[PDB]
This record gives structure tokens, C-alpha cells and sequence, in this order.
């Protein structure tokens, strides 16, 4: 009974299919956006409490993407700063009892309560965003672009950069499918390793789960903006 | 918080304790910390680096060796 | 689960977040550490000028 | 008060000998000073065959990082250029004695 | 017959094979690299961490295939 | 016909295969960066930590398959 | 017969254990190499990458055969 | 038929061969690290076990799963 | 009956498996080595692309048997 | 028809794969580090033998599990 | 059946893994030779030549039976 | 149908695989020990052989079977 | 059916995979030497090519044995 | 049928293919060792060829196996 | 299901060992990062 | 075409079959010969032409010798040395033209052209020589000796002198099998390479062939040295 599945749509299809991914989506977005207003309106010189953790970890994300590259962290930082704080928190709902229990209003079709990431539609979505805006950036900053990627040896064999460019179009491929792949196998390791002692057994896997979450949104944001840098220069 | 001296075939530079070193042995620049393993190295012309409670001191040396009890 | 609808209502979501979080949270929190920074820039010249 | 700087230029060229073959060993002789009074003159050998008693050692190990062959090789010809310099102070000093 | 099992079970074990030696030897260097320079990590951690990812693309693309397959 | 028995020994063996001397990798760095600087082990043990946890991902991913054919 | 999947399936793994491997050895030289001379680091990470970039190909080789032959 | 008994043997075997090459690598970085500073053995150990029985687990796990291909 | 599939699927990996460790070898010696000294960066690098070249033409082959496995 | 026996073979051998190429590495190790410095020699012998028998244990649970497969 | 197309893909693809990797090996190890001593650079590479096509030796062997899968 | 004819292959070359690798990395270090410092000599040889044995126990493993595969 | 093939493609492949990186490593090694020590090259570099013999014989073994399988 | 053929094939391969990483090593340590000291030769060498042989011992047992399956 | 007091029982233990490892070194860095920003902000209204 | 078999007849048995290792090998035995006396006849105290190639050969054998082992340089050196020779000529003349072509005067007869050592008699013989003398060698300098291969126990291990006496009995046939497969890999190569485009496609590989067999004569040499070697101590 350890019910796997990759893609659900928990009914809500008022002529428009609203999967729970998006349910999902909206409930981390509205305790994001929460959290957000709760550190912004008690605006203090001196932060403490809540807005002094929002505060450190945008500043260590800041401090992150500088070392990274200094020129374009003011300006990529809204876009992967999103990535990071959606994913995270994503993931780590994933972790809320509820994940596949939930159900009971036929078989226990899913109120979603996990990671939109163990979904596709949401990977792809984000792996597109972020490939585009690299591109964009590509093309602001190189100017016509392509001097590698397209041939012209000019200092590098051309051989090198037909490779580039499939590696450049498999990157956002590899990224959601990393994000996805991630996510879903902690959700299926958490439930078939509770098929086997439910109880007192899942403890250091759903640790290591929490920590493959932060991980992996921390990676999803650093390869998108390092990937930024590498599109610059 | 390792009792550092810069010493000299003229004269004793520094016989400080310090926090960090940002040698330049030769192979490749190496840091050193109060429990460092035993070491004997050869520096190249670079600028060494002096770690003290966060101020960097950045003693520039031509050359000479390093030996880290 | 690769359904063009959910893949581009998941999109306009993420640019809606985005923004979102761009207008009301990163802007006053860059601001507020920068106008720190120079605030401490301004306390070193203070001293200097001090001297 | 000269330099080590000074002793090299003489120092290198005694030491390219000892490998050039030219020369077999490198004495020094120089102005010992035992006392204000009495200056002694003395003479030292400048091989760096070294290997006092092993209790003076105490065998301390490192990790020689380019090697210890390189160390030795880039730490003999500053040795001999040390103890020309120790020399050559202590000539100075028994010279003003 | 049982040969798609086999078929998942292949994906993932040579998905597998390869990435971890690789990730592996990414952390061991990395560690060995701060060790030697404690002050390096400002670049070290970020190019380990693109590595550990770029490894770890051969692994998720062995999962996402198990995943079709099984399904 | 155990085909699937087969399947599920293959899946466990060939995951463990990576992992195991991925983790010796990362342990003997780790070990030899504590010799060269003790110091800096509390930070250079947690960058072991991590990585090991990437390399028990590997394995139990394919573990989670070696369990998920071995019980259907 | 399922053949369609097995031959898939050894089209996605092997032709990974060479690539992760290829990545781990070429960024952990990289990394050790600005361990040793960060002053360069740029320079050297430029032919880092195009290496990566090159087993990625001996990576996606496979993966468009798993793809093709996951599509006839 | 022996395709389970296979299953058992090949489980045991192919999950033994990673996790023995990762101990070995273990076993000889820290006795490597040991000699160069021995002052430091009792740390660096604390480390080699949790890495050595740690790849045990592993290699265990395969194990155990050749035991439930076994008898299960 | 379905070996075509798995003779292409065989030919790319294990002609992809290879290659990869062999070019993550080459660029981990030359950044290496650039980094001990980048004065021989003109002379390393040339020779490092003759190691990319004659690995990949291996691979190469495989991949050009795949094709013939496809079509004859 | 016979399969049971190559599943003894094949435990067998595969149980010998790993830990030959851990002792390996394990002994290679101690002697690099007792040819450093024998004063330390004693105590890593002894961590060498117990290396080893962690990795034997491996072999040997294979070779169990070979009886296992064989006689029973 | 078909196990002409896997017989040629084995011969393509096995043996072209150690000549690869020997491949890797060689040219970044006359990388690092040359880095630290150019003054031999030249008579070296010689050297290096004189091992790859050796390696290359072992691949074109796998290569010529390709052709006698091919040709019968 | 000399299904015992591939156990007895399969044992053999999988026992071969592991210490022969084993023995040639032990030979290595110890080796390599000698010419760093020779006067500790005999007795590293001492664990290189305790050592070799060892790994040849694994591999004599193998041997066994491939006389339990053919007589008995 | 085609079983001879196989079996060729598979003694070419598996004897040529082991050899080649032995080999590789061979002349590797024997160039890290050179660069430390010129004078020695007259000694070493002959031990290089029997070794360069001594493995690939190994090898070429496995050629042989796949002619002896080709042709009866 | 051809099963036998299989088994000698699959005998000098898996043989061959440790061996060929063994003597690879074994080779380049005792090079790299003369070549750092020149005067322990005779020694290193004399371990090293009974070191060596040792291995091929293996890979012999497979050969021996190539032909006891062959007739 | 008892597959939701499982995750419950789980999530909770979980939290309670996360909690007793972490709540004293989160807290603390914020502590003495808050502390940092009031005594720079002292420093600089001194010298102003 | 592309046909080779290790199994060679020939014909004409004078109460004995002439295998081609008679025709061939005879002649390369012959050529030996002849180069013992078109080169030491004319002796001369300045060497020149042949004799001086003669004389650097043998110079540069005897250095190898004596680097390999000096007590025993002289001991082993005609042996040695004849194999060599033998394995050099017969490697020469293994890639001459007509090595397979020969023997139309029914099909072709391999025979008076084919490599000494590509017959498996024929290195075999050579090998089982090469390792009586090293054993008689062995003997008479160690009197009874053979304390290893007496697997006696000693200090090292309780397990050894089993291994070792195994290597030593498997080192004749090694050599054998070593010099045989050679040979016969390299004829079937150039086979093999003449079977697909057989118009200059075989030029290097045959040339790095014949480069080979040198290498594999002296590897033989060096082996049986080495042999001495492990008799030595």
C-alpha cells in the first residue's frame, strides 16, 4: 500500500484542472508572503526575533552570490532569492504529516501536502524561468552572443561548443529533473521505508530528507545564478 | 594563538602569537593554524599574509624557508 | 504530468512570487543593509574627522 | 654592520665550487673573540655535513613539502651562508675589541 | 515476466555506479584543498558544489528513466 | 519465475557498488585534511558530513527500489 | 518483451558511470589547483569547464538513446 | 529454479564490493594522516569508524536484503 | 525480438563509460599542473586536446556502431 | 538446471572483488606510513588488522553465505 | 537472433574502456611531468606517444573484431 | 547445457579481478616505502606479505570453487 | 544462434579493458619519473617497456583466445 | 551448446582484467621509487618481480580455466 | 491510517532531537549577530 | 581470405612431419648463424660496417645484462643472447611479404615464411630451455637452495612457498603462451587489416608490430634474467 505516484490532479476542475500542486503552491506562497510582511512591517534599525532571520539569510545568500560574481547579484538576486525560499519551503512542508494520509473526505486521491517540486509541471516551470533569464542576461550582457556555442574557433576549438550548446539546452533539462528526481524519491523513500517498522525506523532518513531539501533548493539557486556568471563572462 | 617569529639573517621581525598565516610555500600557499602538524617548507616571492583578530598584515617576502611545530 | 496548462499557470505563479517578494521584501532589505553600510563608512569619516 | 647580502657575493661562489667540483671543502678563517681583551684567531670547516648527536635533533619530523631533497638542496647553501655571516660579525666585533 | 523490474533496477544501479565515486572524490578533494588552504573556501565550496551537482545529473537522469520505466 | 528476485539483488548491489567507495573517497580526504590542520575540522568535517549524505542518496534511492520491486 | 526497457535502461546508466566519475576527477583538480595557486583560478577553470562540457556529451549521447529508443 | 538463489548470491556479492574498496580507502587515509601526525589519532579515529562501520551499513543492507531474498 | 535496441544501448555506454574517466583524468592533470605553473600554458594545453581527441575517438566509434546497430 | 552453482561462483568471486582491492589499499597505506616513521608503526599495525578484518568481514560473509549457497 | 548486433556492440564498447581511461592517464601524467620539468618536455612526449598507441593498440584490436562480427 | 563450465569461468576471473589488484597496490606503497627509506625494510616486507596472503585467500577462494565446480 | 560471437566480443573487451589502464599507468608512472630524475632514464624506462610487455601480454591472451573462439 | 565458449571467453577476460590494473601499479611505484633513489634498484626490483609474478598467478588460474573448459 | 500517526509520531520525535541539537546554536549566531548590529550601532550615535 | 590457423603440417616427413617450424625457423636459425661469421670473420680492432653494427648489439645486450644482474652477466649471456636473436629474426621475418601467401604450389601452406615463435611448439620449446637453464643456473649456485620453493614457514607468513613455487612452475608456460600469442596476434592483425581495405591501411600497425616483436624478444631475454634473478636470491 505505499501508493507511488508521480503526477496528481485532486479533482478542484472547475472547467480549468487545478491540481494540488497548485493548492499547494498558493499555501506556500501565502505563509511566504506572511512570513515576508511579518519581518518587513516591525522595520527596525537594530533587527531581532524573526526579521533578524530574514535579514541573516537574505544576507548570506547575498554574500553567497558575490562571491559568485559581484556585477549581477543585485540584479539575478530577486529571481534565485524566490527559487530558494519557494523550493526550501516546498520541501520542507513535504516533510508535514499529511503527505499522502490526508485523503479521507474511491481510492485516498491526495490533497498534495508535499513539495510542488515532486511534481514536474513545477521543475519544468522553474527550470524554464531560469533559462530564459540566463539567455537574457547572455545576450544583455555578451552583446550578439554565440562567439563559443557556435562554431568560430577563436582561441578554443570549434569541435568544443557543439557540446557547449547541448549542454547549454540540457542544463535547465537537468536541473528540473534534479529538483524532481529529488524530491520524489525522499517522498518514496519516507513511505516505503514506513511500509517496512513505521515507527522509530523513519527518524534519520527523514532527517537526511530535511537536509536533501535545504540542499537542494541552496544547489538549485546556486547552479542557476553560477550558470548566470558562466552566460556573462 | 601559535608563537609566530619572522626572523631574520639581520635581525628578529616579529615574535608574536597570531591567529593565521597565509604562507606562500612553494608548491602552493598553504594557512596554518594553532595545531598545525609538524612542516618544513620553502617559500617563494609572494606576500605572506598575517592573521591577527581579523587585521591582515601582508609581509612581503622575497624569499626563505618556514618550519611549523 | 507535462500538461501546457498547469506548466504555464505554475509559471505565471513563480514571475507573480517574484515580483511579489521583489517589491515588498528584497528591495527594503537591500536597502536597509546598504544604507547600514554607508552608515558605518559615514561613522569612519565621522572619526576621521574628528581627529 | 654589513649584510648577509655581502658575504654572498664570495659565499655563492665558494659553494658553486664545492658542487662544481672545483674545491673539495671551504674553511674559514676568522677572528674568533673569547674575551674584550683577547681575540684568538680561529678557523672553522664550511662542509654542512652537519648530524651532531641525535639527542641534540631530538629527531623532530616534518612533512617537507617540496621534498626533502629540494629542502636540503635550497637549505645548505643558506646554512654555509649563515655561518659566513656569523663569522664575519664576530670578525667585526674582535677586530674592535 | 519480471523484465521491467530488472530493467529499473539496472537504471538505477549503473545511475548509481558512477556519480557517487564521483561526488566522492569531489568532497575529498575540496576537504583536501581546505585543509591545506583553510582561507580558499570562497571558491572551493561554490565549485564543489557545481561539481557535486553536474555529478549528480548522471544519477537524477538514471532515477527520472527508472521512473518511466516503472510507470 | 524469481526474475523480480534477481531485480531487487541487482538494484541493492549495484547502488551499494558507488556509495561505498564514494564515502571511503570523502572519508580519507576528511582524514588527511585533519591531520594537515586540526583547527579547521569542525568546519571541514561538516563539508565531509554533507557529501556523505550525498552519497547515501545514491544508495538509498536505489535501496527505495530494491524494497519497492521486492514488495511490488 | 520488455527488452524496449532494459536496452533503455542500459542506455541511461552505463554511459553515467563514466561522466560522474569524469566530473568528480576533473572539478576535484580544479579545486585543488586553486587551492594551490588561487591567483590563476579563473584561467584554469575556463578548460575546467569545456572538460566538463565534453563528458556531458558522453553523457546526453546516452540519454538521446534512452530517449530514442524509449520513442522507437 | 535458482533465479532467488542467484538474486541472494549476486545481492551479497555486488553489494561487498564497493563498501571493501571504501574501507580500504578509509583504513589507509587515516593510518596515512596518523603517521604524519600521530597526536591527533584519537579524533581522526572517532572518524574512521563512523565512516568504516558506516559503509558496513551498506554493504548490510545489501546483505540484509539477500536474506530476504533467502527466506521471504 | 528486441536486441538491437540493447546492442545500441550497450555500444553507447560502455563506449561512453571510458572516455569520460579518461578526459576527467586529462583535465584534472592539466588544470593541475597549469596551476604548479602557467608559464607552460601553451605547450599543456595543446597536448591536453590530443588526450581529449584520441579518448573521444573511441567513444566516437562506439557512437558511429550505435548508428550502424540502427540502421545496418 | 545447474544455476544454483554459478550463484555459488558468482558470491564467491564477487565476494572476493572488493575486499582484495580494500586490503590492498589498507596494507599499501600502514607501509606508507610505517616507511614515513616506524616509531608510530605498532599502533597502526594494529589498525591495519582491524581494517582488514572489517573488510574480511565483507568477504567472508559472502564466503558464509557461499556454504549457504551451496550445501544448503 | 540479434545477438550478432550485441556480439559487435560488446567488442565496440568493451575495450574501449581501458584503452580510454589508460589514455587519460598517460596524458595527464606527461602533463604534470612536462609542468614541473620542461627542459624534457619534447623527449618525454615521446614517451607518451610511445604508451597511447599501445593503449590505442588494445582498443583497435576490440575495433577489428567489430568488423569480424560484421563480416562473419 | 555447461552451465558449470560459466560458474567455474565466472568464479575464476572474479577472484582473479579483486586481488589482482590488491597485490599490485600493496607491491606499490611498500614498494615505493623501500626506496623512500630502506632501513625499516624488512619489516614493512613483513606486512607486505601478511598483507599479500591475505588477498590471495580471497582469490584462493575463487580457486576452491573452481575445483568444487569440476570434480564433485 | 550466435553464442561464439558473443563469447569473442566478450574476450576481447574484458582481456583489453584491464591491460589498458595497466599500461597507461605503466608509462605514466615511468614519465613522473623521468621528470624527477633524468639520469635514471637509461634504468627505469626499460623496466617501463617489459611491464608495457609483461601486462599486455595479459591482454593479447584475450585476443588469441577470441581467435581461438572465431575459428574453432 | 556454445555455453562452453562463453565460459572460456568469460574466464580469460574477468581473469585479465584485474592482473592488468595490478602490474600496472606495482610497475609504476617501483619506477617512480628508482627514480627518486637510484642505489635501492636491486632491492625494489627483487621485490617488485616477486611481487609481480604472484599476480599473473590469478590470471594464469584463468588461462589454466580457458583451457580445462576449452577440452 | 496509521500511516498519519506514523508521520505525526515521526515529524515529531524529529523535531524534538532537531530542536535539542540546533535551538541553542541558531539562536545563539542570532544573538550575537543582532548584538554586532546594536554594538555598531552605538558605536557609530558615539561618534556621531 | 582472413584465415589463420595455429595448426601447421606442411609436408615432405622423412620418417618425421615437418612442421613449419622446420622451414622456417631452420632458416632463421641458419641467418643466426651466418651473422656469427659474415661479421666475426674480419675482425678488426676499429669495428665498422656490419661488424660494428654486430659489435653495438652486442654492447648495448651486455649493458642490459649487467644492469639486470653483473654476477651472473657472462653465465647466462649465450643463451640469453641466441634467443633474442632467434625472436628477433623470426619476428622480421614473420611481416615479410609471403608470410601467408606462400605455399600455392590445395590450399596455401603458411609454412617457410610464418615468425619462429608463431607456432606454439616452437616458443614453447624456446621457453621450457630458457627456464631449465635458469634452473640448472639456479642449482648450481644455490647448491640445494630452493628454501622458498621448499615452502618451508618462516618469519613472513605460514601460507607462502605454495604461490611462489605456483609462479615459478607457470613461468616457463607464461613465456610461452607470452611469445606465442604475440606472434600469432600480430599475424592475425596484419590479416585481419589486409581483410578491410587492403591498400595501405596495415602500413603503421604491422611497422609498430615488428617494433613490438623486438620489444617482445628482449621482454623473453629480460624475463629469462630476471628468472636468473629470482634463482640468484
Amino acid at each position: 500500500h505505499v501508493e507511488v505516484a508521480a503526477e496528481v490532479i485532486f479533482d478542484g476542475i472547475p472547467g480549468f484542472p487545478i491540481t494540488n500542486s497548485f493548492v499547494v503552491a498558493i499555501i506556500i506562497d501565502i505563509f511566504v508572503i506572511a512570513l515576508a510582511v511579518a519581518a518587513t512591517r516591525n522595520l527596525q534599525m537594530v533587527p531581532r526575533g524573526l526579521q533578524n532571520v530574514m535579514e541573516f539569510i537574505l544576507e548570506s545568500l547575498y554574500n553567497l552570490f558575490r562571491n559568485i560574481n559581484a556585477k549581477y547579484v543585485a540584479t539575478a538576486f530577486p529571481l534565485v532569492a524566490t527559487i530558494f525560499l519557494f523550493v526550501l519551503f516546498g520541501n520542507w512542508f513535504g516533510l508535514l504529516p499529511g503527505v499522502g494520509s490526508i485523503g479521507v473526505c474511491g481510492k485516498k486521491l491526495v490533497p498534495l501536502f508535499r513539495a510542488p517540486a515532486a511534481d514536474l509541471n513545477f521543475t519544468f516551470a522553474i527550470a524554464v524561468i531560469s533559462f530564459v533569464f540566463i539567455e537574457y542576461w547572455g545576450f544583455r550582457a555578451l552583446g550578439p552572443g554565440y562567439l563559443k556555442k557556435f562554431f568560430n574557433t577563436n582561441g578554443i576549438m570549434s569541435f568544443v561548443g557543439i557540446i557547449e550548446f547541448i549542454s547549454e539546452l540540457v542544463k535547465p533539462f537537468a536541473l528540473a529533473f534534479r529538483l524532481f528526481g529529488n524530491i520524489f524519491a525522499g517522498e518514496v523513500l519516507l513511505v516505503v521505508m514506513a511500509f517496512l517498522v513505521p515507527l522509530l525506523l523513519p527518524l534519520p532518513f527523514y532527517g537526511f530528507e530535511v537536509f536533501v531539501g535545504f540542499i537542494q533548493a541552496l544547489i538549485f539557486a546556486l547552479l542557476t545564478y553560477a550558470f548566470l556568471n558562466i552566460a556573462v563572462t | 594563538p601559535i608563537h609566530l617569529e619572522i626572523v631574520t639573517a639581520e635581525r628578529v621581525i616579529l615574535s608574536d602569537d597570531v591567529d593565521m598565516i597565509s604562507a606562500p610555500t612553494k608548491d602552493g600557499r598553504v594557512g596554518i593554524l594553532p595545531r598545525h602538524a609538524p612542516l618544513m617548507t620553502i617559500l617563494e616571492p609572494g606576500e605572506l599574509d598575517i592573521i591577527k583578530n581579523g587585521e591582515r598584515t601582508p609581509f612581503a617576502v622575497s624569499g626563505g624557508f618556514m618550519e611549523v611545530l | 504530468g507535462i500538461n501546457p496548462t498547469l506548466f504555464i499557470a505554475q509559471l505565471i505563479n513563480f514571475l507573480l512570487l517574484i515580483f511579489i517578494l521583489r517589491a515588498l521584501l528584497y528591495r527594503p532589505v537591500m536597502n536597509l543593509l546598504n544604507e547600514r553600510t554607508r552608515r558605518i563608512e559615514e561613522s569612519v569619516r565621522d572619526a576621521e574627522k574628528v581627529r | 654592520a654589513p649584510k648577509l647580502e655581502a658575504i654572498l657575493g664570495v659565499a655563492i661562489s665558494a659553494i658553486n665550487g664545492f658542487q662544481s667540483g672545483k674545491y673539495d671543502e671551504l674553511y674559514i678563517i676568522y677572528s674568533e673573540f673569547i674575551n674584550t681583551l683577547v681575540q684568538r684567531p680561529a678557523i672553522k670547516q664550511l662542509l654542512p655535513v652537519e648530524s651532531p648527536d641525535i639527542s641534540t635533533t631530538t629527531n623532530v619530523d616534518y612533512t617537507y613539502e617540496p621534498g626533502e631533497e629540494e629542502v636540503l638542496n635550497s637549505i645548505l647553501p643558506r646554512y654555509v651562508e649563515t655561518q659566513i655571516y656569523q663569522a664575519v660579525l664576530e670578525s667585526i666585533a674582535s677586530e674592535h675589541s | 515476466e519480471g523484465l521491467n523490474l530488472v530493467a529499473t533496477a539496472l537504471a538505477v544501479g549503473l545511475g548509481a555506479i558512477g556519480p557517487g565515486v564521483g561526488i566522492g572524490i569531489i568532497v575529498s578533494g575540496a576537504v583536501q584543498a581546505i585543509g591545506r588552504n583553510p582561507e580558499i573556501e570562497n571558491r572551493v565550496v561554490t565549485y564543489m558544489f557545481i561539481g557535486i551537482a553536474f555529478t549528480e545529473a548522471l544519477a537524477i537522469f538514471g532515477l527520472v528513466i527508472a521512473f518511466l520505466i516503472g510507470f
